[PDB]
């Protein structure tokens, strides 16, 4: 009854079941051990749950001990270690009776954790480990624990013998969590107290990373809501009692709730992926229609290429002249399953090692995927670069000079694209020569281009568009975008009189030529 | 690594 | 019923908390209220706790005892602190069950159509612990935190309790605890505002009114005006340290106590305690988030030429600029000037000048002896706090004291640069709004750095020129006599002048200490000695 573990399956029926099909007898003579161990770890969930009775089902075995918690611990000195004998009398039992030919013995610990890890514990661990692995050895228990905190477990317990496999378990997803949802929602739906506007699957997908308890406390809290409008409490404890005729639960009391009232204990999947792109991007020109085209052109080629799984490439441009959006587009119009962005934005105060370590993660993740793309934006500021001196860190730019040449494993498909603003420098320091290819980003160089960029952002009207043509017509300009923004936007502030004669006045100043 | 320094200690008493 | 018939909400003295009551009865209150049919329809379950927490002295205890007040039924149950734990060994448990043993007969004999039982838990933090996070001395802890978990929630299911539970550090709980069922509601008590504050002190000067014992010079709006981040506490504390003074005045000691009893009878409270009082009793605990702009404006502005205007007009227009604009939510700007030009008082003076919610100064006066990590990090706590605002103003001064600038090698660090770098271009969260002032006195070092670039304008602040410049700011200050300034004017007149306002603050003090006779000439030597610049 669980969907996307199919290869788990398989692999723990390869691991311990798959050899006990054999008789005693051929074992025997070949003295081939078996698996008495596992330990699976994920967070809460009824999956894990479900498979220890399925591993029950399967197999001719006894009816399963589980312990429930540390139902073990006791105030008094030897009875929490006292329980731990009464669970293996029946093995030693039937092993001293049957000998070979004895049942399996299956146990299952829930949050073992609580218990394996103070007198009390240490002699609770030792009686444990004891039991399981002793002067006695038994060939027909076994014993599967589930844990959500594998960090916490006592490294003792995992030496060979002990816990022999390991098993991670993913969490439920939305068709299930539906199911809970309907199962709930069904006392409410047969009494007709629930509007018709609410949508189910709606919630069921705005509702992620939450548990049952949480589950069952959003729907609750909507209930609420709801009641509070029939309450004229505030002055006494007295309520309508008119308006009691009728209740019923509108979508917004639903909404409401999962913002402002209830929120998620594992946080949530936040994104601002709009950060780099803050105004859209606007054809004012040939450049733009060359740089995507060649982006196209190079995406094409790593996902085609049999010789080349690694491609790389440079944007090259003055400041102030839109590199990191113009990034950020084809990274997105590459549609491949896993982007990444690396700022320096997120690294403030770091040392080199930190740094170093920063860049190693995200590189490792990127590496487990089929095809990725990554970018870096603002080389010279990754690796601090001051004109006095000059003054850099080393290892920060021996780690990128390796980076930059190692291939992915066999079979997949790696793109790297690198933004700066300073080419002479890296060609300077021997990094020009790393990458495969680079393409320029050029500024505002004449007059139409500019009139073309401000009908287009529409911030002025015919009027002082006439008078703006006849001044800049006839001259060339040197300007970038976002500089551009930035004087539109300081020139707007003053009264409708000043305006076209202020911007033309700071034009002058931030004019210049390459 | 400079090993971890004492500590006090605390009793129950038990009756008879 | 079960609510006392005269209970009301303005009888309890409670201040500015109207929307965590509110919340409270609408969570807490709202199903035992309704019919048993409907609420048996829906078949829902009950809630059964509460977890107030917050800053000293805000209202818990006298928020749990009114809603104890509150509710007709039987007298709630108070567990003073760690007044449960004993030496013997098992005792604890037995006085945490015999606590609900009898909610528990009560269910058991009515079922469903019991009454309700309230516990009140003070001091929880002293009790209930993480178990795994504890001291080794000991089990008794733990087995005291299992034994209260499994009576709140066992195999056996009872519905007729609630408990309350009050702390001042919320982190330390144990998480199993604070899972629904147990105490799924958590509120968070805060200092009060404006109109909190107005409440609060009404609640307490009624009874003065009431008796004709206030003085009707006495403006509350002021008072909650001028009173900022204090509490509830806090203010009546004022409130007690103006009525001491106000006593204090009938009564002659320091040799043998006595009262006057006939001058004594007409008693009264005016404002001159409040002030007196609001100076030398009480603190905010809480440290005061306004600046101190006196200090950084010790002798105020004169308006000796017209660059001081043209500086504030400048700076007007761009705190409209950044208050009216959705385009570019980010903006910054320098001031940079000749040494001993006033640059730190007018930009203090430009950020006094708006109204923004946040404003803070950072300066390396606080950071003596520091590394060059700490620094960073003084920085980013201060811009994460400047964050949170919708709208924000930061002042950078002495940029290159900041920087730890030597012009020998020459030598400066390079993280603190880095990140300044990094900070004057990183845009604040969604629909937010910061504003950054930089001051410094050497503008060719930052060109050199490559940082003049990151803002986006530049404003001059020049230093006295012309003698005439000079007369009227010594007309504005007015340390001479007409004789003295005619004879000073006769040579100054004549040529033009270099000097800073405040070294010239500092010439007249020096001046001033000659005898009358000399003081104007110890004046022109000092100027003409130290007047050599350009
Ligand atoms: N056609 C365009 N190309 C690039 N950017 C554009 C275009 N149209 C509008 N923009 C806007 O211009 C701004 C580009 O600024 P961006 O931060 O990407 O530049 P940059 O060259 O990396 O800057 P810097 O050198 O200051 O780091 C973004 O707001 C982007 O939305
Ligand atoms: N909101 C308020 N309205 C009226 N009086 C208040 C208010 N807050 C505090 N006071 C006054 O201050 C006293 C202190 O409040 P209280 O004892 O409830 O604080 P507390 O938060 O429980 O204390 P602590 O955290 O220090 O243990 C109250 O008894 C009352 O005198
Ligand atoms: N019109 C004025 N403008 C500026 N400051 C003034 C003016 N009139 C008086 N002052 C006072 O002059 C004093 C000198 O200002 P301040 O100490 O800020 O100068 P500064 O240029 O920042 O100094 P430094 O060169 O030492 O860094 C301040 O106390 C300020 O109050």
């Amino acid at each position: 009854g669980i969907g996307g573990l199919d290869k788990e399956f398989s692999d723990i029926f390869r691991r311990a079941f798959a050899s006990r099909v054999f008789p005693p007898e051929i074992v025997e003579q070949m003295g081939c051990k078996h698996v008495k161990g596992i330990l699976l770890y994920g967070p809460p969930g009824c999956g894990k749950t479900l498979l220890a009775r399925q591993i029950g089902k399967m197999l001719n075995a006894r009816e399963p001990k589980v312990v429930n918690g540390p139902e073990i611990l006791n105030k008094y000195v030897g009875e929490s270690e006292a329980n731990i004998r009464k669970l293996f009398a029946d093995a030693e039992e039937e092993q001293r009776r049957l000998g070979a030919n004895s049942g399996l013995h299956i146990i299952i610990f829930d949050e073992i954790d609580a218990i394996c890890k103070t007198g009390v514990h240490d002699t609770v661990v030792n009686q444990l480990l004891s039991k399981i692995d002793g002067v006695e050895q038994l060939n027909n228990i076994l014993v599967i624990g589930m844990t959500n905190r594998p960090d916490l477990i006592d490294e003792a317990l995992l030496r060979p013998g002990r816990l022999e496999v390991k098993m991670e378990i993913g969490l439920p997803d939305e068709k299930g969590r539906l199911q809970i949802l309907h199962i709930h929602t069904a006392r409410m739906r047969g009494h007709q107290l629930l509007s018709a506007d609410v949508d189910i699957k709606e919630l069921a997908v705005e509702t992620k990373n939450f548990s049952g308890a949480e589950l069952e406390g959003l729907v609750r809290a909507a209930q609420s809501t709801a009641m509070n409008r029939h309450i004229k409490a505030s002055t006494k404890v007295e309520v309508d009692m008119e308006k009691a005729e009728s209740l019923q639960v509108t979508r917004g009391d639903f909404l409401a709730s999962l913002e402002n009232d209830i929120k998620p204990a594992f946080g949530t999947n936040q994104e601002d992926y709009a950060s780099y792109i803050m105004n859209g991007i606007i054809k004012w020109g040939d450049p733009v229609t060359r740089v995507l085209d060649d982006g196209e052109l190079l995406v094409q080629q790593t996902k085609n290429s049999d010789r080349t799984p690694l491609v790389s490439v440079l944007l090259e441009g003055p400041p102030h002249s839109g590199k990191t959006a113009l990034a950020a587009k084809i990274a997105e119009e590459s549609n491949f399953p896993f982007i990444k962005i690396c700022s320096p934005d997120k690294m403030i105060g770091f040392s080199e090692t930190a740094k170093c370590q920063a860049m190693k993660k995200i590189f490792d993740d990127a590496y487990k995927s089929q095809l990725s793309c990554v970018v870096v934006d603002d080389i010279e500021r990754l690796l601090d670069y001051v004109p006095i001196g000059p003054r850099f860190s080393n290892l920060v730019l021996q780690a990128l000079l390796v980076l930059l040449k190692k291939a992915p494993p066999q079979g997949r498909k790696l793109l790297i694209i690198g933004t700066t603003s300073r080419k002479d420098v890296l060609q300077e320091m021997e990094m020009l020569n790393a990458f495969s290819t680079t393409i320029h980003v050029p500024n505002i160089a004449t007059g139409e281009q500019l009139l073309e960029a401000l009908e287009l952002l529409g911030n002025f009207k015919d009027k002082e568009r006439t008078t703006i043509a006849q001044q800049v017509k006839g001259k060339k300009v040197w300007i970038g975008i976002k500089k551009l923004l930035m004087l539109i936007e300081m020139s707007l502030q003053m009264d409708p009189e000043y305006r076209v004669r202020k911007f033309l006045a700071l034009l002058r100043e931030e004019g210049a030529s390459p | 690594m400079a090993e971890d320094a004492d500590m006090r200690n605390e009793l129950e008493e038990m009756q008879r």
